[PDB]
């Protein structure tokens, strides 16, 4: 478990109260038409599993699968950005704190570097 | 004719003998000539002139690009993508042009031969050492660089071979 027992995590909290600072996935997000198609196509094989017209029957089905996917989707992506964020954050942390451990090297160029040929023959 | 430089692509000055004929029959190949020169070169020198008629009418220009030089690989930093790329695709180009550089003097040591005839061993010395220098300038530049070849390979290269030749010199003078 590496972010499992972080400082301040609050148990059974889907999306706590600092997530609010990050910038919200665009209701246009790929992401999300992605998770769109996903339920259009739950809907489709709903109607092909129950043997009704594939494209035409169940409309409103097909607008609630479409929905909730979205809807769960949505919060999903919040969520993922969230994690990857925090990772983010606690690593530019830990690296700012470990100055010995990450130092910074002399950057010497490609004149200056010997390097090996191998000839191709 | 100026749709070329001359000095780029020399060509030596032509002497035609003048012709002194020794019989009373007839120069067939006159003849035909005259009658080549009535019947295709003025119809196709008139349809050139309509077509050049037309042509200066529509006038219009295209340039040549102009690329100024950028930082090479032996002054671009370790792992600095954005100079690596700009050396690259300058190195990428300097090789093109050494590529057609080598074809112009391949062109011009083929035409020498041909129009020297049958004496091109002796009268085209003057281009063969030519070639024989831009060959062997560009077989050292770019002679087993590899299908993968970069400007960091071809530098490691030039190295090793400064390297080879630092040591040569530091013995010979030992
Ligand atoms: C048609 C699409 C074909 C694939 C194109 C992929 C790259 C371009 C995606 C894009 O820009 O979409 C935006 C565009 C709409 O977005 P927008 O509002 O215009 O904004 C543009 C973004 O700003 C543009 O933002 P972006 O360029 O940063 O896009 C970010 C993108 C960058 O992601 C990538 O570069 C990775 C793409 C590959 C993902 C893995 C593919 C695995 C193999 C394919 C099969 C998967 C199972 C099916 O990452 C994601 O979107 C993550 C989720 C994956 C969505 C795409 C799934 C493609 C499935 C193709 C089949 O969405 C689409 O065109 C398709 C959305 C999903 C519905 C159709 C799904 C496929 C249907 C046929 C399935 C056949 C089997
Ligand atoms: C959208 C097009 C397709 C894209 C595919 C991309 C991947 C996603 C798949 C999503 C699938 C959803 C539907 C699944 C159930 C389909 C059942 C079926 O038969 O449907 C027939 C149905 C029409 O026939 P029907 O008479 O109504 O059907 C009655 C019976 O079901 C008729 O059936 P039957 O009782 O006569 O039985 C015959 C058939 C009955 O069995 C089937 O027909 C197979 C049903 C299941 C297929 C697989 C479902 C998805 C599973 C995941 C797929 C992963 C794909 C990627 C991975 C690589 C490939 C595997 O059985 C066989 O033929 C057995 C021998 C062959 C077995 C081996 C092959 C099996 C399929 C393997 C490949 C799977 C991928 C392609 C799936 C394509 C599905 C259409 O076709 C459709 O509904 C096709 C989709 C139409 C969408 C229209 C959308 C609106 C208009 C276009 C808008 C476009 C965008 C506009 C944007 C704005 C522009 C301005
Ligand atoms: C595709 C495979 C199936 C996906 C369906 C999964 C269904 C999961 C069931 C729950 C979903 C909704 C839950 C929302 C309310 C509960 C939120 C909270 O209670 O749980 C959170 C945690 O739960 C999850 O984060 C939420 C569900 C995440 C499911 C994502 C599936 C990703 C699969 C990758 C493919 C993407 C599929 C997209 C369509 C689902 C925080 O609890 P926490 O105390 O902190 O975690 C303890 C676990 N420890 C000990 C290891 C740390
Ligand atoms: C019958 C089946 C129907 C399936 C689709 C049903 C839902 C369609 C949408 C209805 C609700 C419309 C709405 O409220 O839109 C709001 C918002 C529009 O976004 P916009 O304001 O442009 O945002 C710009 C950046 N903020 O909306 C969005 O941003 C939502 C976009 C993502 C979710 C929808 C993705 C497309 C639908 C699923 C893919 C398959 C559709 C197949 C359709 C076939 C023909 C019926
Ligand atoms: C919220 C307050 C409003 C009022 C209360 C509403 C309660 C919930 C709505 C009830 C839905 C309903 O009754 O109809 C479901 C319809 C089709 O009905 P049916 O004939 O298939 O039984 O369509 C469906 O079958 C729904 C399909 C959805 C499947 C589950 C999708 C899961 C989404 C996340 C997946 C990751």
């Amino acid at each position: 478990t590496m972010m499992s027992g972080r400082p301040g995590r609050v148990p059974l909290q889907f999306l706590p109260n600092e997530a609010r600072s990050l910038p919200p996935p665009k209701l246009t997000d790929p992401r999300l038409v992605y998770m769109g198609f996903l339920g259009y196509c739950s809907g489709l094989i709903d109607n092909a599993i129950r043997r009704r017209p594939v494209v035409s029957a169940g409309l409103h089905r097909q607008l609630l699968y479409v929905t909730s996917f979205v809807f769960f989707g949505y919060y999903l992506l919040k969520r993922q950005d969230y994690m990857y964020a925090l990772r983010d954050h606690d690593m530019f942390a830990y690296v700012k704190s470990h100055p010995e451990d990450f130092p910074e090297k002399d950057k010497k160029t490609y004149g200056e570097i010997l390097e090996e040929f191998h000839p191709v023959r | 004719p100026d749709s070329w430089d001359k000095d780029v692509y020399p060509e030596p000055p032509r002497r035609t003998p003048a012709p002194a004929p020794q019989t009373s029959l007839p120069n067939p190949v006159t003849y035909l000539t005259k009658i080549f020169d009535l019947l295709v070169d003025r119809p196709v020198t008139l349809a050139r002139e309509f077509i050049e008629q037309q042509h200066a009418k529509n006038r219009y220009y295209y340039y040549h690009r102009e690329f100024r030089r950028v930082p090479d690989i032996t002054e671009c930093e370790e792992k600095d993508i954005l100079c690596m790329f700009e050396a690259e695709m300058q190195w990428r180009r300097d090789y093109k042009v050494d590529q057609e550089i080598v074809n112009i003097i391949q062109e011009r040591l083929k035409a020498c031969q041909q129009r020297e005839g049958e004496s091109y061993r002796q009268n085209c010395a003057k281009e063969l050492e030519q070639f024989t220098q831009v060959s062997k300038a560009f077989q050292d530049r770019y002679s087993d660089l590899g299908a993968h070849y970069s400007a960091r390979k071809c530098l490691a290269k030039q190295k090793q071979r400064m390297l080879a030749e630092r040591k040569a010199a530091k013995e010979a003078a030992a």
